[PDB]
C-alpha cells in the first residue's frame, strides 16, 4: 500500500497526472489543434490558484493559423519573455464558443508546491 | 337549405376523425412515434386513431361540445403508420399534436396529453413511446438547463478532457463526517467530482444537513491540497418540495459548486422549480435518472430513454446520467450514441439507425452533459473516451472506493487511465484498437494504476441486450 | 493475535453478503416481493442478492468503508425466493429493508432505493415490483391523506351511495366560458363532481385563472338550483411547484371545495407539498394517476398498480382512480378488488388470488376514495355499484355530455341509474344478477335514462386482459 | 498551412460582412423593414448593411473578437433592398435577426437592438422602421395580453355590438367627487366604460385613492340602476412601478374589473409587468397609447404605428387605441385597417 | 438660442449628470474630445479598443497615453482646439501601444450633412 501524500503535491488540471511532456509530445498536442481546426492561444501568470479563472493572454489568438510551427514560435517568444511565469497552450472553438484543449508548458523554476511523479506516493 | 354536419350522439370509430393520413405536418407540430401493439381485431388505423384521440380531445363517445370549438385545430392526429419490420403485429404509429395543445414550458403537462391514458387502453396489449419532435417553438417556452455543458466547463475552469466522479459507497449506513472523510480522500487524489448515492437523502444514520457541512469542509480542503477546482453533488431531492429548496438554499450558502435530483422520482415539477432555482443562483445541477429503468428498459412497452432525456433537458438539467454501454447497467452502443447527441447537440437529424425517429432541432437550449456511471474501471476508460469524448463525466465509485490502497490512490488511478487514454487520442492512437496497449504501459508506469489493473483485470459486463432498436 | 474480517479488493458474488434464506423479519422492515427473471447462466440466488445490494447498500465491488459502519445493520436482504408457477425463468424475490435505510415521509426515497437502479443491470431481463409491506411505524412517518373517506363524506355532507362525477370533453379546445357553461349543465342534472381533464392544465385556448372563475360561479349556480352540495376538480398540476401552489391557492380563495393533480407526471416531490397544502387548507384532493400504465401494464416488467396506490395513500390523496374493470382501460376484477381494500381498508390479510403479497397495516391512516372512470355508461352501472360499493366515485365524461338531450339530462340518467342500483341492493337484490331487470325498470320509468339506455345499448368493453395474476 | 482568415484591425465597408441579398430567411428569425433616406456619396448597399451591423453584432472598426465566436450565427443581415416608388432617395432594406440575439419575452429587449442606435447615424439622413416580422418562435416567449378580445366579452358577458366608453371631461382639475359624480351619470346611460383621462393619475387637485373610490362606488351605482355590467379604467400610470403596483392592487381589491396604462409614456418593462399582474389577477387592461404620434406620425422618420401595436401585444394588453380615421386625430382609413388586423387576428398575409 | 436653449433653467441643488461622449470615437479624437467636454465626461471607445491590432490591454494603453496626454497639455496653456493633432503625433512617437493606433485610425473620419440643425 503507498499513501498518496498531502504534501507539496499541487496539480495543473490536464496532463498534470502523466510524466512530464517532452517536446515531441507538446507537438503531437499542436497538430491536434491544427488537424481540429482549432485557435490556438497562450496564456501566462505570476502565480496559479484554483479559485482564479483568468490569466493574462500573450498577444491574442492565433485565428487563422494553421502551422504548427508558428504555435511552436510562440510558446519559445512567450516562455523566453516571461521565464519565471505559469505557461499554458489552449485552444478554442469558435462553433460551441468554448475552450476546448489546454495544458501547461512552462511552471516557475522556483517552485517546489509540486511532485516529480515517483514522489507522488510513500 | 339542408342540415350541414350536427350533434349525433353514439359510439363510431376513432378513425372517422383522427386517422389522417394526408396531413402535412406542421412546423410548430409536437410530433410523436408510438410502437404500438393493437389486441386481435383492431386494426391498426383504428388504434393509432384511439392513440391519437385519447391524448389529444377525444372520448369513446360522441360528445355535443365539439361543435362549440374547431376539432380540425386541436385534435391530434395519427397520420402515418408504418409496419415494423420482424414484427407480424408492431406498428409505428406517428402522431400530430397541435402546439396550442401544451402548457408552455412544461414537461409535466406535454407527458399527461401523449402519455397520461393511453397505455393502459384495452384495445391494445403494448404501447410504447420510441421519440417526439420537440419543435422550435414549444422548446423556446422552457427555461432549459441552468447553464449546459459550455458554461459548467467555463464556471469550472476546467478543459481539454472529460471530467471524472465517484458516487460513495456503500450506498447507505455512512454517517456525515465518515461521508466528509470519504469525499477528501477521493477528490484529493485526482477526481473532480465526487456524489451522494442517488438514495442518500436525509437518513436515521446520516442526516443531510450534517452531511453537507463535513462535505463542504472536504472539498474546501481537497481543492486546497491539489489546486483544482473541486465539488461533491449535495443530493436536494426530497418528499416535499419546501424540503428540496431547504437543501438547495443550504448548497448555495455554504458555496458548494454543485447539487444533484432526482428527476423521476423527485417528478418533473419539481425538477423544474430546482433548475430555476439553480440558473437564478449560478448553482450547477446534475441530474439522476433513478426508476428510469422501471419505464425504459423493455422494447414492446414504456417510453424510451431518449425521450426521457429529452423531457430532462427541457425541464432542466446541466448532466444527466447515460450510460455506460460496458458497465454493470444496460445501455445499447448504437442506441446510446444516438440519445448522447439528442442530449448534448443544437441539432440532430433522423437516422434510424441510431434510433432517432425525428430531426431535433434544439434552436440554441444548452447541452446537457452525459454522465457515464455504474460498474466502470480502469480497463473501461479507453472503451469509455471513445464512446464518449471530451463532453461526459465519468465517474467510478466502486471503481474508486474499491482500491485495494484506498481513495486516493484509486482516484489517482482513475485520473492517470483518463489522462493517457485523452493523450493517446490526441496523438493519433486509435482507442478502440490500441486501449488495451494505452492502458498496459500507464499501468507500468504508475503503481496506483497497477494495483487498479491487477484487482479488476478479468471484471467484465456482457449480457444479452433487452433494449435493442 | 490473528486478524478478523479485513478488507479485500476484488468482486465477488452478491449472494454472499446480501442473500440471507434464514434471516427473520422484522416488524419494522419494508419488504418488497419483485418478480425477477434473471439472465441465462445468473442463478436466482445471485439475481435476488444483487437486486437486494443495489436497491440498499452495495455496489459491484467491495469497498473498504464498509467496515466503518455495520452492513447487518444496514444491508438490504433477499430473504426468500419462490418460482413462479407456469413460468421457467420467473422468480418471487422477496428482500427486506430495515427502517434506518428511509426518509421519514418521502414517498420518493422510498421508490428511490427500491426502484432507483436495479431495473436496469444488465444480469437480469425483466424486473417487477410487485407489492410493499409498508410497516406502520414507516406509515406513521407520513401525514398521508388531506382528509380520507369518512372525513370526506363528513365535509361533503353526502351519504348512502357512491358519488357521481364527469370528465368535461372534449379534452382540450373547450374556452373557459364554455369549460363553465358545460360544467353548470352537468352538475344542475344530478352529478355530485365535474372535473378538469388530466391535461387542462393552463393553455392557449384556455388559461387557468379564466376557467377557475367561470368554473365556481358554475359551480355556485348549480349548487343553489339543485340545493345539494356540488365540486368541480380544478387541476393544480403544472409545470412548476410555484405554479401549482398558485393555483390550489387561487382554488382556495373562491372557496371551491376541492382540486386535482396528476400525482406521476407533476411527481411525488410536488404530490406530497400539494397534499400537505390541502390538509393545511381544507382542500379536497382528486388524484388522476395519468401514466401509470406505462410503468404498470406488462406483467414482466415495472410495478404493479398496488404499489403505485400505496405510493399515493403515504403521499396524499383523497381521491385515486382505481380503474372500472368494465371500461375502456384495463383493470382485471380480482386484481382491481385487492388493490381497492388496499386504498380504503385499515388492515388487509395477504391474498395472492387477489395480488395481495404481505399483510398491510396502515395504522389509523385515512381511506382513500377510488375513483370509477373511463368509457363507462349506464348499463355498467350495477357492476360498478356491485365491484366498489358505496364508498367509490363513478365518472361519466363521455357517458354525460354524449347523451342525445345534452348535460343536465345525462347527468339525470346516470343519478337515476346510480339511485335506482342503489336502492334494488338495499332491498336485497342482486346486482351481479339483477342489475339488467334494476336498468330496464329504470329506462321505462325516466326518460332522461330512457335516452342513454337506447343509445350506449350494445356498448361493451371486452378484450384479453395484459395485467393477469 | 497557408494561413485562414485571420484577425486584421481597421475599417473596412459594412457591406462587406452584413450585405448578403442571396440569404434565404429562417422561419425563426425576426424581419425588420426598414424606410432607409441614405446620405449623398452613401450607396443604398453600404446604409442598409449599416443599420443590419450596428442593430445587432458590428460596430465601426474590426474587431479581433469576432473570432472567438461565429458571426455567420449571429450577425444581423441586410437580405434585400427595393426602391421606394416616387422616391429618388429612400429604400426600403430587409434585415434578418437570428433569433438568438433576443431575450425571451422582453419588448424591451426587441426595440433596444432594432431602433437602439441605427436612427442617429450621421451616414443616413432618416430611417422608419415600417414593420417587423415576429416569428410564432419568438411570439411563444411572450405572455401577452391578460385576457385578449374573446375571454374579455366572455368576463363582461357583452355579445352583438361594439363597446362604449367615454374619457372624464376636463382632462384635469375634476376632484374625485365630481369624478365619480361624472362617471355615475355617464354610465348610467347606456356607456358600458368610462375612463380616466391619459393624463389623470395622481394630482393636487385630486388623489389616485379618493378617486379610486369615488369611481368604485360610481360603477357600483350605475350597474345597479341599469342592469348591465359596468366599468371604469383607472389609471394606473405612475411616476415608478412600485407605485404602478400599488394603484393596481388597489382597484384588484376594490372589485373593479378594468384598469389602464399609458404604455409609452410608463414604458415597455412596466407595462409588462402590469399585464404579468392583470393575468395574475384578472383584471382587465386597457392601453393608451400616449405618445405614440411623436415616434409615428411622419413618413420619413420613425416607427410605424403598426410596429408599436404588434409591440403592445407581446408586452400585454387587452384594449389598444387604434385612431378614429374621421376623429380629431390622424389615421388613414388603409393604414388604420391593416394595423387594426395586425391587433386582432390570429394570421395576418402580406398586403 | 444659439444653442438651443429656449429657457433659462434652474436646476436647485439637483446633481449634475455626467455626459458619456461614445460611438466611432479614436485616439485622434481625443485633443476635440477633451476640448468640448473637458474632463466632467465619459469617452468611450469600443471599437476603439477591441479594435487594436494588438488586442485589448495595448488598445486601452493607447487610449489612456492620447487622454494623459491631452489632458496635461490642456492644463500647461496648450490650445487643444488649434495643437491638438501636434499632442497625439508627440504621443505617438513617445508610445508604442498609441503609435499602433495612430497608424490604423489616422484616415478615418465622420463628416456628413447635419440633419439635426437649430
Ligand atoms: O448506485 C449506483 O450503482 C451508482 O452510484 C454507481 O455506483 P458504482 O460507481 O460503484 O458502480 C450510480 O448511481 C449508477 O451508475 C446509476 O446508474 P445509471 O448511471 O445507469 O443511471
Ligand atoms: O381522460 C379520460 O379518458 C377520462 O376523463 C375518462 O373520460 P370518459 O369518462 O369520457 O371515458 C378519465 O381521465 C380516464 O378514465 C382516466 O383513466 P383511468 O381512470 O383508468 O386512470
Ligand atoms: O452600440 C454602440 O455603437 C456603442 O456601443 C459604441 O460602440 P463603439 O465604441 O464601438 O463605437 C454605443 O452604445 C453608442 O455610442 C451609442 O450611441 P450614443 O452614444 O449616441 O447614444
Ligand atoms: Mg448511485
Ligand atoms: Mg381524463
Ligand atoms: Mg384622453
Amino acid at each position: 500500500m503507498m499513501v498518496w501524500t498531502p504534501v507539496n503535491n499541487k496539480m495543473f488540471e490536464t496532463f498534470s497526472y502523466l510524466p512530464p511532456l517532452t517536446d515531441e509530445q507538446i507537438a503531437a498536442q499542436v497538430d491536434y489543434i491544427v488537424a481540429n481546426g482549432w485557435i490556438p492561444c497562450l496564456e501566462f501568470a505570476e502565480h496559479s490558484n484554483p479559485e482564479e479563472f483568468y490569466w493574462t493572454m500573450w498577444k491574442l489568438p492565433m485565428f487563422g493559423c494553421r502551422d504548427p510551427m508558428q504555435v511552436l514560435r510562440e510558446i519559445v517568444a512567450c516562455t523566453k519573455a516571461f521565464p519565471d511565469a505559469y505557461v499554458r497552450l489552449v485552444a478554442f472553438d469558435n462553433q460551441k464558443q468554448v475552450q476546448i484543449m489546454g495544458f501547461l508548458v512552462q511552471r516557475p523554476k522556483t517552485a517546489r508546491d509540486f511532485q516529480p511523479a515517483n514522489k507522488r506516493s510513500v | 337549405t339542408k342540415a350541414g354536419a350536427g350533434f349525433k350522439a353514439g359510439v363510431k370509430d376513432y378513425r372517422l376523425t383522427y386517422y389522417t393520413p394526408d396531413y402535412v405536418v406542421r412546423d410548430t407540430d409536437i410530433l410523436a412515434a408510438f410502437r404500438m401493439t393493437p389486441q386481435p381485431g383492431v386494426p391498426p388505423e383504428e388504434c393509432g386513431a384511439a392513440v391519437a384521440a385519447e391524448s389529444s380531445t377525444g372520448t369513446w363517445t360522441t360528445v355535443w361540445t365539439d361543435g362549440l370549438t374547431s376539432l380540425d385545430r386541436y385534435k391530434g392526429r395519427c397520420y402515418d403508420i408504418e409496419p415494423v419490420p420482424g414484427e407480424d403485429n408492431q406498428y409505428i404509429a406517428y402522431v400530430a399534436y397541435p402546439i396550442d395543445l401544451f402548457e408552455e414550458g412544461s414537461v409535466t403537462n406535454m407527458f399527461t396529453s401523449i402519455v397520461g391514458n393511453v397505455f393502459g387502453f384495452k384495445a391494445l396489449r403494448a404501447l410504447r413511446l420510441e421519440d417526439l419532435r420537440i419543435p422550435p417553438a414549444y422548446v423556446k417556452t422552457f427555461v432549459g438547463p441552468p447553464h449546459g455543458i459550455q458554461v459548467e466547463r467555463d464556471k469550472l475552469n476546467k478543459y481539454g478532457r472529460g471530467l471524472l466522479g465517484c458516487t460513495i459507497k456503500p450506498k447507505l449506513g455512512l454517517s456525515a463526517k465518515n461521508y466528509g472523510r470519504a469525499v477528501y480522500e477521493c477528490l484529493r487524489g485526482g477526481l473532480d467530482f465526487t456524489k451522494d448515492d442517488e438514495n442518500v437523502n436525509s437518513q436515521p444514520f446520516m442526516r443531510w444537513r450534517d452531511r453537507f457541512l463535513f462535505v463542504a469542509e472536504a472539498i474546501y480542503k481537497a481543492q486546497a491540497e491539489t489546486g483544482e477546482v473541486k465539488g461533491h453533488y449535495l443530493n436536494a431531492t426530497a418528499g416535499t418540495c419546501e424540503e428540496m429548496m431547504k437543501r438547495a438554499v443550504c448548497a448555495k450558502e455554504l458555496g458548494v459548486p454543485i447539487i444533484m435530483h432526482d428527476y423521476l422520482t423527485g417528478g418533473f415539477t419539481a425538477n423544474t422549480s430546482l433548475a430555476i432555482y439553480c440558473r437564478d443562483n449560478g448553482l450547477l445541477l446534475h441530474i439522476h435518472r433513478a426508476m428510469h429503468a422501471v419505464i425504459d428498459r423493455q422494447r414492446n412497452h414504456g417510453i424510451h430513454f431518449r425521450v426521457l432525456a429529452k423531457a430532462l433537458r427541457m425541464s432542466g438539467g446541466d448532466h444527466l446520467h447515460s450510460g455506460t454501454v460496458v458497465g454493470k447497467l444496460e445501455g445499447e452502443r448504437e442506441v446510446t450514441l444516438g440519445f448522447v447527441d439528442l442530449m448534448r447537440d443544437d441539432y440532430v437529424e433522423k437516422d434510424r439507425s441510431r434510433g432517432i425517429y425525428f430531426t431535433q432541432d434544439w434552436c440554441s437550449m444548452p447541452g446537457v452533459m452525459p454522465v457515464a456511471s455504474g460498474g466502470i474501471h480502469v480497463w473501461h476508460m479507453p472503451a469509455l473516451v471513445e464512446i464518449f469524448g471530451d463532453d461526459a463525466c465519468l465517474q467510478f465509485g466502486g471503481g474508486t472506493l474499491g482500491h485495494p490502497w484506498g481513495n486516493a490512490p484509486g482516484a489517482a488511478a482513475n485520473r492517470v487511465a483518463l489522462e493517457a487514454c485523452t493523450q493517446a487520442r490526441n496523438e493519433g492512437r486509435d482507442l478502440a484498437r490500441e486501449g488495451g496497449d494505452v492502458i498496459r504501459s500507464a499501468c507500468k508506469w504508475s503503481p496506483e494504476l497497477a494495483a487498479a489493473c491487477e484487482v479488476w483485470k478479468e471484471i467484465k459486463f456482457e449480457f444479452d441486450t433487452i433494449d435493442k432498436l
